[PDB]
């Protein structure tokens, strides 16, 4: 019959830093056993201090992106100020519960800066719960990426290894290596990488290619 | 997932794990399940996250409106009653929600149990989740009314340790809240591995 | 069941079997499968019966009302548009084999086809019905561009003859319709 | 008179003053004429700049409803805009439900019923507009219509709507309308607009000319009036 | 005079006096002047206050990234049409994913305001909009009316005693078209300083200036990018 | 539409320098019977963009009607503004999404090609609301068959000429005639430029059958 | 004539709104003063009977934990508006996890301060003073029945507001302190009131950024009274 869902895939990564938020994602849009394109960035710049990525069903990703932009403009044009990160998190959670009985089949990650100027990653689920964490991997490559970030960021399951805070460039090298290592084994991953970095001075972007198969 | 709650002479003990998986895949280890409703009300997250979060936030809204209209702090049975009447309006439509309602009352301590099946009851001990029966066993071993404060703390800590030990769907940090007569207070947030080293020998 | 519509230079030529069946039982041995809407425009139906009869009644209503408000002869494409709109509006419930044809003063004879889907197309010839695939097999063999009236009558005669002979649901008797500038000539043949 | 309040009541002699007051409201508005030729319809509106505050190309009373149908309104402007929207909506519905171009008589009857329904009830007023409808078709030719504020809608060869309603059709009828192509009728409408009210009561006016017919292949648009510049090189010769 | 009560009733001269009373209600607003160059459209309004301690009531309010409006007349209808304006912006921003042409927006404003001028039960809107925008063909300065006869201009001014402003626009509408932003803005306040009695001077706190450009987003200013615009002036020729 | 009665087939479109060429065939097959062997499957929108689709042809007629009404509406605004093809792509995507959200799909698979203001555009719209941009589109089985030829040549050469693209479309339609059961040896080529929109005639292919002489 | 909300004047204006502004005047007075240390605010109760329990009549109500209010005119229109603000504040915290700032509160109230309409009811008869602390420090806000909302630094309302504003502009400047503004306000109160100032006549409402909770003074106000 008509099915309302299809799995487009995707891979979204986020890291909460000391004063930074790094969000990176591949740009492959595929379906079944074919490739639609090799250029579709899942990352989107909302404000100067907020970047969202959306994987899963692609049409709901586009629609949700547009509705979120609309409500951003509503809040600013009503209240003369931009949102914080957690306010956007609460708003997205209320929307995802507002379509409870016909869900968005979409994974969501909001990264950005708080009002203290520190990194804050809000993870999500297709029904609309959320929490402030340091790092998440969204998409089909979630399990391929989470234990390595437990190894490096959390320093978990290690002995006599002290806690050094994560710098910027080390995190960049981490993101490049984890997407290479996941692109070696995942099929929904490759050809590019759209890396977005949130500082206290704006948004930086950077495109790192991958293997072409 | 395993929560429990038991009241005694000096208020109410509330403890839970922080593991919330996605089927056979663990999503997180640090899910703060015990939702802070007010400076005087505490709800938990028991089976399904979005329903617990949304309907307890709506309950907090309605409690604040009640207080601002009546200049008066709401009772606990009131909160369980409003929550059951709100949730019962979607019966059969597939909401999973099994939280508990705790708070201090003019009658004193308050402990109610609200399901998405609408099973609004009071009681003295409760435990919700997949590994809840483990917690029932170890708590009803260790239950009395005349316990002390550190006794109840170590009791609930032992309880969540046993529940996360035998069940696979439970783990993470062990939260521990304590309701008083004036207001609730976070006691601790203990990790399981520390408790295993501490209690194993 | 099997319906057939051929235009020529002057006008159009229609044709159908009769034999309205239910299951394997013939409910009606002779049936007026072609339906006048306006005095120069017919339609011939297929699929379910009651659906097509209700659609024919509603189209007759709207087209007569529209033609009286114009105080002018209607267009064949207008009735094609009305059938297209009403079939597409309720395509989840309808099974229509409608073919609209008829002479027009502005545009001569025209033939439009509406299948079960709801699409609308102008053709030089049309089949329709479940037992139509066979004469559809040779309608691209025997047809010649630029027939006369008698050639079209003989063409549709052999077409409906072979369809009524071969198909089980088809059969009955041959009904014909001749529409041009002049007048409407209907006859019932057998052979 | 008195007896003039609601649009549903009658008078003791039997007419509606709301209709009459709505009719002579358009009398004070600008002069707008129209005339057809043997293969097209020409519009033309005497339009005025206020003093120095306009832009010459704003708020043009020559609308364009359909591909081949447009208006030449006069009266209250916003009411004409609303009625133009209703005309666009009706032409869209006919195109949706019948798949070809709207015949002008049917369109005029539907708009006339809309006008009449707004004359019927008491909660609304009659419209303060009076406009033209021109069209062209290869199977129908040129048809030029005319709609009062009441709803009486029928056809002409020529018309005028404004102050000089009589004073334009005084000399519109001495035009040899049948044997002329509309390119001549362009400078005809130019001289008709230019003769009436050069400088008398007001200071300055401005000319627009809408244009539909066989030369546009069924299109309806404003002329390139600047191209071939038919008014002023004839207007300076029409002052003597 | 018994017929001069309601919107529906035609006058025996045909002039709806409800419309002219709405016009006179509009004429009691603040002074404001709108004027464009070929590349930059600037609208400048005047603020007023209830008291000395009180703040100044703002006139220029934001609408969209390329649309901003002036206002004179009622405030409830102003925010009502503001909400409708923002809604009409973000609807086509959602559907077509483009910024709007200004002309169809103001036609929507006229069609919105037509029904409260024809039926009974709602008064016509006392409104003083001056709308600056950027479609593909550059800046536009439109003005409105309670009669919904929206006007396109190159330089207008509405409110109280705006006639001297209009004469200033007459004697500098040849000059507005070529200059850049700075002297364009000080031409605008060399209309606003004649919208005042001459025994006082236009201060900081009473004025606001909004510039939208063909590459510049619509931005409102108050005293702070305006103290740079308030220098570069001479006194009035007393 | 739950069940498509009369389906089209694959539609091919690709950019080149200053234009986009789109071609699809003329077949109205119902199930397996080629019932309607002379149809048009490409709408010429006003001056810049252009629509080609697959799937249920009645739905395509419906969208043809609605888009024609919208385009004629904006042209009769008389404001000098038209639609960018990306605006059409946005509206069509929103329309298909709000259509499928009510559990009633329009069985379509659409290709929008448009050239406006120097920049080419080639847009895709799915039934499920999946919409994106691509230098080369191929729908239905075309994404299975002629898509690697497009991605071969565009990787080997990122830009093209008009003639190279036209010959490449000819080769891809020849291939789709070679191994698609829902294909037919009669097709129409449409090309947009800055000079306007042109639909060519019902062209044909030239096949080879020399492998049949082997066993 | 002037007979209804759906008819202008030959010169302006409503002519229903004007009678609402006239219906401001009947109420008891209230004074708030914005100070960067925090917003102080005062009111008169106008107690009739000793049976009339003084803490029961509400003048300062609590909308948010850092937002006060004061009412002036018809009590029940004010109660409706307070009810709606109490709803809407909570919805803003709901949908944003933050405090609705007081200007945005007042925009939300003044959205239907004039939505008066009986077909397609009457306009409201109360003017309101809003005091609160947003991110930009303390805020003091003054609206009207006509929805024409503006910020005021030290606004006085109601009966005898003329000489109140006069002697207020006599004493006010920008850099006032807290208790000085408190005693300066209650001086003006006991100049405009008719009864002897005591613990039951007036009540104060003080909000501070470091003292956000408890925007009220209870019987220490006696001690503030006895210092004059």
């Amino acid at each position: 019959r008509f099915s309302p869902y299809v799995f487009n895939g995707g891979t979204i990564l986020a890291i909460a830093g000391e004063d930074f938020a790094i969000v990176a994602s591949d740009t492959r849009l595929s379906e079944g056993f074919s490739i639609h394109t090799r250029d579709s960035p899942k990352c989107y710049k909302l404000t100067d201090k907020t970047v969202i990525g959306c994987s899963g069903f692609h049409g709901d990703c586009l629609t949700l992106t547009k509705i979120i932009e609309a409500r951003l403009k509503m809040y600013k044009h009503s209240n003369n100020k931009a949102m914080t990160t957690g306010a956007i998190a609460a708003m997205l959670s209320t929307i995802l519960y507002s379509r409870r009985f016909f869900p968005y089949y979409v994974y969501n990650i909001i990264g950005g800066l708080d009002e203290e100027g520190k990194g804050a990653v809000y993870s999500f689920d297709p029904v609309g719960s959320y929490q402030r964490d340091s790092f998440k991997a969204g998409g089909s490559a979630s399990a391929m990426l989470q234990p390595l970030l437990d190894n490096q960021v959390g320093f978990k399951n290690m002995q006599n290894v002290e806690h050094v805070p994560l710098s910027l460039d080390r995190a960049m090298r981490l993101v490049k290596d984890v997407f290479i290592s996941a692109a070696e084994r995942d099929v929904y991953t490759g050809d590019a990488l759209r890396i977005c970095i949130v500082t206290k001075e704006g948004i930086r972007e950077e495109t790192v290619s991958l293997r072409k198969d | 997932t395993t929560t429990l709650a038991f009241k005694f002479r000096h208020g109410v003990i509330v403890a839970a794990d922080s593991r919330a998986t996605a089927g056979a895949y663990i999503a997180s280890q640090t899910v703060k399940k015990v939702i802070e409703i007010n400076p005087y009300l505490l709800g938990t997250m028991a089976g399904g996250a979005a329903d617990c979060s949304f309907w307890e936030r709506l309950l907090a809204r309605q409690c604040r409106i009640y207080e601002l209209r009546n200049k008066e702090r709401i009772s606990v049975a009131a909160a369980s009653k409003l929550l059951a009447n709100m949730v019962y309006q979607y019966k059969g439509m597939g909401l999973s929600m099994g939280t508990m309602i705790c708070g201090w009352d003019k009658r004193g301590p308050g402990l109610y149990y609200v399901d998405s099946e609408g099973n609004r009851i009071s009681g003295a001990t409760f435990s919700v989740g997949s590994g809840s029966v483990y917690a029932y066993g170890v708590m009803d071993r260790g239950y009395s009314y005349d316990l002390e404060v550190e006794q109840a703390y170590d009791l609930a800590r032992r309880a969540i340790y046993q529940a996360t030990y035998r069940d696979a769907y439970s783990g993470g940090a062990v939260n521990l809240y304590h309701v008083r007569e004036d207001g609730w207070i976070r006691v601790s947030s203990d990790n399981v591995a520390d408790l295993h080293e501490k209690y194993s020998g | 069941t099997t319906i057939m519509a051929v235009q020529f230079d002057g006008g159009v030529v229609l044709g159908a079997d009769s034999r309205t069946t239910t299951g394997s039982y013939i409910a009606n041995r002779v049936t007026d499968k072609l339906t006048p809407i306006h005095d120069r425009i017919f339609c011939c139906r297929s699929g379910s019966a009651a659906d097509t009869q209700a659609v024919a009644d509603a189209v007759t209503y709207q087209l007569g009302f529209h033609s009286i408000e114009l105080n002018e002869p209607p267009l064949v494409h207008t009735a094609a548009s009305l059938f297209k709109e009403m079939c597409y509006r309720y395509r989840e419930d309808l099974m229509a084999g409608i073919i609209i044809a008829g002479w027009d003063p502005q545009e001569g004879g025209q033939v439009y086809s509406v299948p079960m889907g709801g699409m609308m197309v102008r053709q030089s010839f049309a089949i329709g019905g479940s037992g139509s695939s066979y004469i559809y097999g040779y309608v691209d063999a025997t047809y010649r561009e630029g027939m006369t009236k008698e050639e079209c009558l003989q063409f549709t005669a052999n077409a409906l003859a072979l369809a009524m002979e071969r198909d089980g649901s088809s059969g009955g008797v041959i009904r014909l319709a001749a529409i041009a500038e002049s007048g409407v000539e209907r006859q019932v043949l057998l052979g | 008179t008195g007896y003039d309040l609601s649009a549903s009541t009658f008078s003791p002699d039997g007419r509606v003053f709301q209709v009459e007051y709505a009719m002579k409201a358009v009398e004070n508005s600008s002069t707008a004429i129209g005339i057809r030729c043997k293969d097209g319809v020409v519009f033309g509106v005497e339009k005025l700049v206020l003093s120095k505050l306009y832009e010459e190309g704003s708020n043009k009373r020559l609308f364009n409803v359909d591909r081949h149908v447009g208006m030449a309104v006069a009266g209250l402007l916003a009411d004409a805009r609303s009625l133009a929207d209703i005309a666009r909506e009706e032409a869209s519905n006919f195109r949706s439900n019948f798949g070809y171009n709207i015949p002008l008589k049917h369109l005029a009857d539907r708009v006339a019923m809309y006008v009449h329904a707004y004359t019927l009830y008491s909660a609304v007023r009659p419209f303060g507009c009076s406009f033209m409808l021109g069209s062209y078709s290869v199977n129908d030719g040129a048809q030029l219509y005319m709609i009062d504020p009441s709803g009486v809608s029928y056809g002409y060869w020529g018309c005028a709507i404004g102050k000089a309603r009589q004073a334009a059709k005084t000399e519109i009828e001495k035009l040899q309308m049948k044997e002329m192509t509309c390119r001549d009728i362009v400078k005809e409408v130019a001289k008709i607009i230019y003769i009436v009210h050069d400088e008398v009561k007001d200071k300055a006016f401005e000319l627009e000319l809408s244009w539909v017919g066989e030369l546009t292949n069924g299109r309806h648009e404003i002329v390139p009036k600047d191209i071939r510049e038919e008014a002023e090189k004839y207007a300076k010769e029409s002052l003597k | 005079n018994q017929y001069d009560n309601d919107v529906t009733v035609w006058s025996p001269q045909g002039r709806i006096h409800q419309i002219e009373y709405a016009m006179e209600a509009v004429k009691q607003g603040s002074a404001t002047v709108g004027l464009k160059s070929k590349t930059h459209a600037v609208l400048v309004a005047l603020k007023r206050a209830q008291s000395e301690l009180a703040a100044h009531q703002k006139k220029i309010l934001h609408v969209d990234n390329h649309i901003g409006i002036s206002i004179a007349g009622l405030t409830a209808d102003a925010r009502l049409l503001c909400n409708f304006m923002r809604q009409e912006c973000l609807d086509s921003r959602f559907v077509f994913d483009r910024p709007l042409p200004v002309s169809r927006l103001v036609s929507l404003i006229g069609s919105k305001t037509q029904i409260p001028t024809q039926r009974y039960g709602r008064r016509p809107y006392g409104v003083g909009l001056l709308i600056a925008g950027y479609d593909d063909m550059g800046p536009h300065i439109f003005q409105t009316c309670p009669s919904a006869n929206y006007f396109d201009c190159r330089a207008m001014s509405i409110g109280a005693r705006s006639q001297s402003a209009r004469t200033y626009l007459e004697r500098h509408m040849s000059e507005f078209m070529e200059c850049n932003l700075n002297e364009l803005v000080k031409h605008g306040l060399r209309a606003l300083r004649e919208t005042l009695p001459a025994e006082q001077d236009l201060t900081t706190k009473n004025v606001s200036i909004g510039i939208v450009g063909k590459d510049l987003e619509f931005t409102i200013y108050d005293d702070d990018d305006v103290s740079p615009f308030l220098e570069g002036l001479e006194e009035r020729p007393q | 539409t739950q069940n498509p009665m009369v389906t089209g087939t694959s539609v091919l479109g690709v950019k080149f320098e200053g234009g986009v060429v789109i071609a699809a065939d003329m077949l109205g097959s119902y199930g397996s019977l080629a019932r309607f062997r002379n149809i048009s499957r490409i709408m010429r929108v006003n001056n810049s963009t252009m629509l080609g689709a697959s799937g249920d042809y009645a739905d395509f007629q419906y969208l043809k009607q609605v888009l024609g009404q919208m385009v004629i509406d904006e042209e009769l605004l008389g404001d000098g503004h038209s639609y960018s093809p990306r605006a059409i792509h946005s509206w069509l995507t929103r329309a298909m999404y709000s259509r499928r959200s009510k559990m009633n799909p329009l069985w379509n698979t659409m290709v929008i090609g448009g050239y406006a203001d120097g920049e080419s555009f080639l847009g895709y719209v799915d039934m499920l609301g999946v919409a994106y941009e691509a230098p080369s589109l191929a729908t239905g089985y075309g994404a299975y068959l002629a898509q690697p030829l497009l991605r071969e040549v565009l990787e080997k050469q990122p830009v093209l000429s008009q003639t190279e693209a036209r010959d490449l479309v000819e080769r891809c339609m020849r291939v789709l005639y070679y191994r698609d059961a829902r294909s037919y040896n009669r097709f129409q080529i449409a090309t947009v430029t800055e000079k306007g929109v042109e639909i060519e005639g019902p062209l044909s292919t030239e096949t080879n059958w020399d492998i049949a002489h082997m066993i | 004539y002037d007979r209804g909300v759906n008819t202008f004047s030959p010169e302006g204006r409503l002519f229903q709104v004007e009678y609402a502004i006239e219906a401001i005047k009947l109420g008891s007075t209230a004074i708030g003063i914005q100070t960067s240390e925090g917003v102080c605010l005062a009111v008169e109760k106008r107690i009739t009977s000793p049976l009339m329990e003084p803490s029961s009549i509400e003048k300062i109500v609590e909308i948010d934990a850092h937002i006060g209010c004061a009412m002036s005119g018809l009590i029940a229109d004010a109660k409706t508006l307070i009810d709606k603000a109490r709803v809407e504040t909570q919805n803003h915290w709901f949908t944003y996890n933050e405090t609705m700032t007081v200007e945005s509160v007042t925009q939300a109230v003044s959205n239907l301060a004039l939505q008066f309409g009986e077909e397609d009811s009457r306009p409201f008869g109360v003017a309101l003073l809003f005091g609160g602390v947003d991110e930009k420090g303390p805020q003091l806000f003054h609206m009207d029945p006509s929805g024409t909302f503006v910020q005021c630094d030290a606004r006085a309302i109601g009966s005898a507001s003329e000489g109140a504003q006069s002697s207020l502009q006599e004493v006010y400047h920008k850099s006032m302190t807290l208790k000085e503004a408190i005693k300066s306000s209650l001086i003006i109160l006991k100049q405009v009131m008719e009864e002897k100032l005591n613990a039951t006549n007036i009540e104060l409402a003080t909000v501070q950024p470091g003292q956000n909770f408890h925007m009220f003074t209870k019987e220490e106000l006696e001690e503030v009274i006895k210092d004059i």
